[PDB]
């Protein structure tokens, strides 16, 4: 099945589709097409959760019910700096405004 | 002259299940002789239904509640035809892929009233374009001027 | 009675006859104003072998005057050749009962029972056998109003002989009798209360009579009054003579129908 | 090809040009120059769910399965329909 996805690190968001059946490898190799980062320079998380480069999207918990074209799951991304990983941050979006008083019940 | 969009009189049977594939309650219009929609029992969402028209006859489907527009096997008239090997006709009724426009439209009209319309902090055209409610006769209209349209294409 | 055919204004095709098309159409008389039509109308005018049995059709429903029975309104011998028909503006019942699932009473379904039954009381009365009794041959005049349709457009389009209304002394020994027509008027009861849904849907018509012979019946519909269930259980007694008369359908349908008015 | 469309609060969006183009906004900002476009009036929370939509409406245009609804809660409702207007989408 199709999942959709925003990988996300800092202040950038991509959105990419891939399989439940696509591993963590093969998300890495989309990441590396845009980002130019190569996979062993990435960590893709669920959560805090470091995902193995073995596993299928679908068995790290991205399925056609979690990960859908109008509401897509997030996968966390943090690059090497030097011999080491960046921590895992990514910065909220914005928040919308008080919910006008005539949009209530 | 005549309506365009109107039902041919063939009392040929066709049987058709209405599936709703659709989490809106579904609105089926049948369109007469005279072209006038005429209105037929609504259908909860994810269910189907076998039901009992004729090959030539035309049909459109609506959001009971709303009046917002519904597609019919991809698209905004279904038509029965011949039965063949006893099979029934599908009329698989789903959402279209609205506008972002038009579906912002759609949830803003649900959750204000229309006489608060104009406590929202937008321009003038967005009031405007809220009011705008969808209707069957405007769409009526639009499908008839695409079908004239469509029937002069080439030369 | 002829009428004259300035005054009577053809309108669409609403069915088909063995004869020719059947059409609605409006008549205004110098007696009453404007009246909805059918327009029964013949292909053929041969003066003896056509025109004869055709006409026939109009002398059958001349010899009946009954609220719950369409009346003639007159004929045109004059070419082409018509019969005037009241004009049941509510269509077919079947079509009728489905359009209105969700929106009709039980009330309404029984008094469509009731008034049928006593449309053929009356037939009884005339020592005439309809033969054709299903809810394909009734029509709706109004929400509180059903009639038998034309005798002649009711022949055999049940929906080929009507096995699934037979009584079974009409399969086995072609007998036809107001006992054969109170089997028959279960089985309209029974459609009446599916709301249209036709009797023994996939089971083959050289299957039913086994099926009936090994007590098969069909089932208590949905929302079936059990008094109601059991007068029609009494109408398939495959014994004609223990079926009810029209007469005593006639008494417990008013009975079951002003219990449920009394409920609701 | 991806394009990047940045917020008005610094976010990058990355996305496939052909869903991007759904807006006949940024389809003119990307034919007229002689890909990155910038939105000094939408913030991050609007294009997010701009771009779910453009996700959404190139997966299930012209698809023969059923489709969902799109989902756009009450508190981002009168924000999306501004962005809408202005992306024409
Ligand atoms: C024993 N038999 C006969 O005598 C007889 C036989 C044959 C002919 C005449 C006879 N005599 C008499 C006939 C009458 N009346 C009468 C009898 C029948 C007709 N027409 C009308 C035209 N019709 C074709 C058509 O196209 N019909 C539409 C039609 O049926 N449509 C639209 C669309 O294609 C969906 C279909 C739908 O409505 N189907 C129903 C089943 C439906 C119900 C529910 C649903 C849904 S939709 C969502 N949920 C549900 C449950 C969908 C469809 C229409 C116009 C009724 C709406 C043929 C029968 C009209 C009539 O009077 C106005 N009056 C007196 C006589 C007299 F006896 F001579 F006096
Ligand atoms: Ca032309």
């Amino acid at each position: 099945m199709d999942v959709f996805l925003m990988i996300r690190r800092h202040k950038t968001t991509i959105f990419t589709d891939a399989k439940e059946s696509s591993t963590v490898f093969e998300l890495k190799r989309i990441v590396e097409g845009i980002l130019k980062r190569p996979p062993d320079e990435q960590r893709l998380y669920k959560d805090d959760q470091l995902l193995d480069d073995g596993k299928t999207l679908g068995e790290c918990g991205f399925t056609s019910q979690t990960a859908r074209p109008q509401a897509p799951a997030t996968v966390g991304l943090a690059f090497r700096a030097d011999d080491t990983f960046e921590a895992l941050c990514i910065e909220p979006f914005s928040s919308p405004p008080e919910l006008p008083d005539v949009m209530k019940p | 002259p005549r309506p365009v969009l109107r039902s041919v009189n063939s009392r040929e049977p066709s049987q058709v299940i209405f599936c709703n594939r659709s989490p809106r309650v579904v609105l089926p219009v049948w369109l007469n002789f005279d072209g006038e929609p005429q209105p037929y029992p609504t259908l909860p969402p994810g269910t189907g239904r076998r039901i009992h028209s004729y090959r030539g006859h035309l049909w459109l489907f609506r959001d009971a509640g709303t009046h917002d527009g519904l597609l019919v096997n991809q698209t905004e008239l279904f038509v029965p035809s011949l039965n063949v090997d006893g099979q029934p006709i599908f009329a698989n009724i789903t959402l279209p892929v609205y506008t972002l426009k038009e579906r912002c439209l759609q949830v803003v009209r649900s959750l204000v009233k229309p006489e608060n319309y104009r406590r929202l902090d937008i321009v003038r055209s967005l009031y405007e374009d809220l009011e705008d409610h969808p209707n069957v006769q405007k769409d009526l209209e639009r499908l008839t001027q695409e079908r004239i349209a469509h029937q002069r294409m080439g030369d | 009675y002829e009428i004259q055919r300035e005054r009577i204004e053809l309108g669409r095709c609403i069915g088909e006859g063995q004869f020719g098309d059947v059409h609605q159409g409006i008549y205004m008389s110098p007696e009453n104003p404007a009246l909805a039509v059918a327009i029964k109308t013949c292909k053929n005018c041969t003066s003896d072998s056509v025109r004869e049995k055709f006409l026939q059709e109009a002398l059958t429903m001349r010899q009946f005057d009954h609220p719950h029975i369409v009346k003639l309104i007159g004929v045109i011998t004059e070419n082409p050749v018509w019969i005037i028909m009241e004009l049941c503006t509510l269509g077919e019942l079947r079509s009728f009962l489905q359009v209105r699932k969700y929106s009709l009473d039980l009330a309404s379904l029984i008094l469509y029972a009731y008034q049928l039954s006593t449309a053929l009381a009356y037939l009884e009365s005339k020592r005439f056998v309809h033969r054709d009794i299903a809810a394909r041959n009734v029509l709706v005049s109004s929400n509180d109003c059903v009639k038998l349709g034309d005798f002649g457009l009711s022949r055999y389009m049940e929906d080929k002989l009507p096995i699934k209304w037979m009584a079974p002394e009409s399969i086995n020994f072609r007998r036809f009798t107001s006992a054969s027509d109170v089997w028959m008027f279960g089985v309209c009861m029974w459609e009446i209360l599916m709301h249209g849904v036709k009797p023994f849907q996939g089971v083959k018509n050289n299957d039913v009579i086994g099926r009936i012979e090994n007590g098969e019946r069909l089932p208590m519909p949905p929302n079936c009054p059990p008094t109601l269930y059991s007068l029609m259980t009494k109408c398939w007694a495959y014994d004609p003579s223990r079926r009810p008369r029209f007469t005593e359908l006639k008494a417990q349908l008013s009975t079951i129908l002003e219990e449920e008015k009394a409920q609701q | 090809m991806y394009v990047k469309l940045i917020s008005s609060d610094g976010h990058e969006f990355i996305v496939k040009r052909e869903h991007a183009l759904t807006s006949g906004t940024i389809k003119a900002m990307l034919s007229g120059p002689g890909n990155e476009v910038n939105f000094r009036e939408i913030p991050s929370h609007v294009l997010s769910k701009v771009c779910m939509y453009f996700t959404y409406k190139v997966r299930y245009t012209n698809s023969s399965t059923e489709i969902p609804e799109f989902p756009i809660a009450p508190e981002i409702a009168l924000e999306l329909l501004m962005a809408a207007n202005f992306l024409d989408c």
